[PDB]
């Protein structure tokens, strides 16, 4: 996918 | 090479462009549960690293190698395919560890190591565990592993469980109903509404949720990283039979994963479950096209079939039925194109 | 073709994949300022469409071709390169306009039209106007345009202006200062400080803001689509000399754009200015790594340079200096990878 790792707060 | 055989060139470019950003490495690093647990697992099992030879598969910033160096590793080989390898090298020099940490730019299955290793460390887990297909690169690195050598982490459990989320389900048709109007600036858009619905259902939903939506104990599918081969992950059949703990409409399957670092001193767990504090992996949910009514006591059975593709991800095929009623549903989802909902 | 020469084919796959998704067509369509202004431009200038041959460059869902048909167009060639072309043809059938709208799948640089057209319509504007490089495809399409044929939109203005936003600057600075840590889980990251600042400030910031953050009257750079050649958008040089109206720290340059549909009945403007209602383009701000101090009455002079790249975007270089003190700021930004702050 485009951003394989998703952003964490 | 093996990687280039199974991976489209353009998928690979984009993939290593992504991990080439310091901001993305940072995002992973500041996941305290992730980075903290990895450090804790490496240091508490100091006997596994003391004066040993280590391989870091996809070192990124080098963080995990530095944790190995903190535990007393003699030599640590740090492999990284993206341009992050340059930045990793800068940190090795600046932390006075050029003698102990060696940084090798290139893909783990294309580069050559001087020597074999006692233990391999990596963080290759994507969301729903398998996304990115880095587990295969991890398993492939056992060609450099000495016999009786260890893997950190050593196993991975993917968990599946049925959920009820009536609002998540209905939201899909709310969004798609944009197209159901006879005069959008004079244009009848309604012929595309069905196509819009199909599009939204193809997306797994990456976010977290209250555990109260879960209708049964999870079923786990285990991968032992010491035993498994690359080929085991080309087609992953996960059968399930849920003993339903609650009654209601089942709208899909919720996914998460844990991994274990089985060391000599102790066994440390890194969990991404919805009962634990949030990680950057969140959790993943795949909706059924049609909900299924289930009673507490019933058995909801079926298969989650993950078929690997050359875009470093999987086509998800989910089939499920309530055994007592015959009522059944399915869906086809695209793991590489998830809807990020906790945004 | 002219397209594949300037475009890395990996970038082209992504780009047209993105526009194959109905959700993304919906996103543009729901921008009522965008869609409503386009419809108004076409319907209010109905004489420029009545019984005319039209080209719609990158029709997507076909929405603009339907407006051209509403305004009395005889024939409309709706060119679209993504798989959205399929869905457009479905809508042409379901709306009973098979006799008037003709979907032509393919890249506008590659397809063949059976005749020349009286007017080209399109919506090729990206962030900062120029991102995506679709203006070149729009200009390229003039090879199908009859002598004295019209372009909708006809012209495009890019506005740039200096701004002060302490909170924005610090937000990005704080992110980059993660890499200033001497002991992140026992590890010294501080050697990567500079690289981190470089990386973060390479990202343009896409969101909206209050106009009070602007410290000078904006500079306007105009592209006339009737005149411009697609080669004119490979290297865009925009010199600026701002007369500062407020004293304070200049944290960067803010960008927006307007386009004008110059028709035979009236001229209609679509603006993405911070003074105007919000569009899906928002506005774009390019941060300096270190802000420049300026007094009211000073002149901030320099050059914004847009160099087209092969990932359908631009590498932005902004050199700026305060003339009174000689305080100087050089910056390189990657328009392809912006930070969506909103
Ligand atoms: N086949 C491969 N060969 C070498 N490196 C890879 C490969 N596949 C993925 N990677 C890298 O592995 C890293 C995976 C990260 N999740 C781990 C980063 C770092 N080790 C950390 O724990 O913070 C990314 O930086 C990728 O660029
Ligand atoms: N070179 C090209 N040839 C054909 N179509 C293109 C090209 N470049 C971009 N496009 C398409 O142009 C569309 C750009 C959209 N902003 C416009 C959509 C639609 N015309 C609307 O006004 O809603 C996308 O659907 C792209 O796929």
């Amino acid at each position: 996918g485009k951003a394989p790792r998703k952003q964490l707060a | 090479s093996v990687f280039s055989e199974r991976t489209e060139e353009s998928s690979a470019v984009q993939y290593f462009q992504f991990y080439g950003y310091l901001s993305q490495q940072q995002n992973m690093m500041q996941d305290y549960v992730r980075t903290g647990t990895y450090q804790r697992a490496i240091l508490q099992n100091h006997t596994d690293f003391k004066d040993k030879i280590v391989l870091d598969v996809g070192c990124g910033s080098g963080i995990l190698s530095f944790f190995a160096a903190q535990a007393g590793a003699r030599k640590i080989y740090a492999v990284e395919a993206s341009t992050m390898a340059q930045h990793a090298e800068v940190l090795v020099k600046s932390n006075n560890l050029t003698d102990r940490i060696v940084v090798i730019p290139g893909k783990v299955e294309e580069v050559s190591l001087p020597e074999q290793v006692d233990i391999i460390i990596s963080e290759p887990m994507g969301y729903m565990l398998f996304n990115e297909r880095m587990l295969e690169s991890y398993l492939h690195a056992k060609k450099y592993l000495k016999p009786s050598g260890n893997m950190f982490p050593t196993i991975g459990d993917v968990h599946l469980a049925p959920f009820t989320d009536e609002q998540l389900y209905m939201e899909q048709f709310t969004k798609a109903n944009f197209w159901y109007q006879p005069s959008f600036h004079g244009v009848d858009l309604s012929a595309l509404r069905g196509a819009a619905v199909d599009e939204y259902f193809r997306q797994p939903v990456v976010d977290t949720f209250d555990i109260r939506i879960l209708m049964a104990k999870s079923v786990k599918y285990t991968v032992n990283f010491l035993e498994a081969k690359e080929g085991d992950l080309h087609r992953i059949e996960i059968p399930f039979k849920f003993h339903m703990l609650h009654s209601g409409l089942v709208h899909g399957l919720a996914f998460w994963f844990d991994v274990a670092f089985i060391g000599s001193i102790m066994t440390v767990w890194l969990s991404t479950a919805p009962t634990e504090p949030l990680t950057h992996w969140y959790q993943v949910r795949c909706l059924f096209q049609s909900p299924l009514f289930a009673k507490a006591g019933d058995t909801l059975s079926g298969t989650c079939l993950l078929i690997a593709n050359k875009r470093q991800s999987y086509d998800i095929s989910i089939v499920a039925q309530v055994d007592q009623t015959g009522s059944k549903s399915s869906n086809l989802l695209d793991l590489k194109n998830p809807f990020f909902r906790y945004t």
